[PDB]
């Protein structure tokens, strides 16, 4: 007889800070010290074993600085001896987009306005503008770092004393961050 | 690579529920774990097959059977219940030092 078990299943972490993963088993199981071996094992070395926490009855894998690319499911697996069981964790990863750049340009002779708002930011954002009636075209690639840069443009006569409202929706994170355009 | 058939699988209750994991190379290092998704979509194990012998986590009624030919293993659920119904799957790693795990497509039952 012998299972691992998983306190917390998914991690939401930010780019940048630290995480500790983690699964258990019951050592009154897995009774041989010597013949317990763990391992992390994504779906698909960025995070250190604690091998002095394996007595314990504990895996724990700690990434000190947390990158996008650490997002994914993983196989937290215990061997004891001549038994094994595993657990899955999800690592959730979020860089908010937080800075959102904008740009106003005027379009000679029409009256009218393109508006830009630009972030990175990770998982993919989607893009919403408040209170308009013309739509938006919005577009992204993906960076090295894994994030996307997410860019939307709206071209409209701007109502007089209006401002107008970029909204990015990251829905994994179920967070709305946006920027405010005064076309004036 | 391991495969786990059928893919999908109906038996009537009380019937015994036959499942087949199919390793492209068994060998004696292996242990081979029968995984169920729980109500979370987490696995859960289920029966191990080591050393020649077969270790049900918590039901009795699971059992595992190495074939003739070696490389395949009957997953037997015996005396069927309804609740038994689900997605199961097998899952292999060596005894050697940095093994990886491998695991195989999900096979559903379906109690009657």
């Amino acid at each position: 007889l012998f299972t691992v078990t998983a306190p917390k299943e998914v991690y939401t972490v930010d780019v940048g800070s630290s995480v500790s993963l983690e699964c258990d088993f019951d050592r009154r199981e897995c009774t041989e010290l010597e013949g317990i071996r763990a391992s992390l094992q994504k779906v698909e070395e960025r995070a250190t074993l604690l091998e002095e926490q394996l007595p314990l009855g504990k895996a724990l894998f700690h990434i000190p600085s947390v990158q996008v690319r650490d997002s994914g499911q993983y196989r937290c697996l215990v061997i004891c001896g001549a038994a094994w069981d595993y657990k899955y964790l999800t690592v959730k990863v979020k860089a908010s987009y937080m800075r959102i750049d904008t740009r106003i340009l005027e379009v000679p002779g029409t009256g009218e306005v393109q508006l830009t708002c630009q972030a990175r930011g990770y998982p993919l954002a989607e893009v919403s503008w408040q209170n308009v009636s013309v739509p938006a075209n919005t577009s992204h690639i993906r960076t090295p770092e894994g994030l996307y840069q997410v860019t939307s443009v709206l071209r409209l006569k701007p109502q007089p004393s209006r401002n107008f409202s970029c909204m990015f929706w990251n829905a994994h994170m179920k967070e709305l961050t946006s920027a405010i355009i005064d076309p004036l | 690579s391991l495969t786990f058939y059928p893919a999908w699988l109906t038996v009537s209750e009380g019937a015994n529920a036959t499942f087949t994991c199919s390793l492209s190379n068994w060998s004696e290092d292996l242990m081979l774990n029968w995984n169920r998704l729980s109500p979370s979509n987490q696995t859960e194990k289920q029966a191990a097959f080591s050393n020649g012998l077969s270790q049900p986590v918590q039901d009795a009624r699971f059992q595992i059977i190495q074939l003739p030919n070696r490389h395949d293993f009957h997953m037997n659920i015996l005396d069927t219940r309804r609740n038994d119904s689900g997605i199961y799957l097998c899952g292999a790693i060596s005894r050697h030092p940095k093994a990886k795990i491998e695991e195989s497509p999900g096979a559903e039952l379906v109690v009657t």
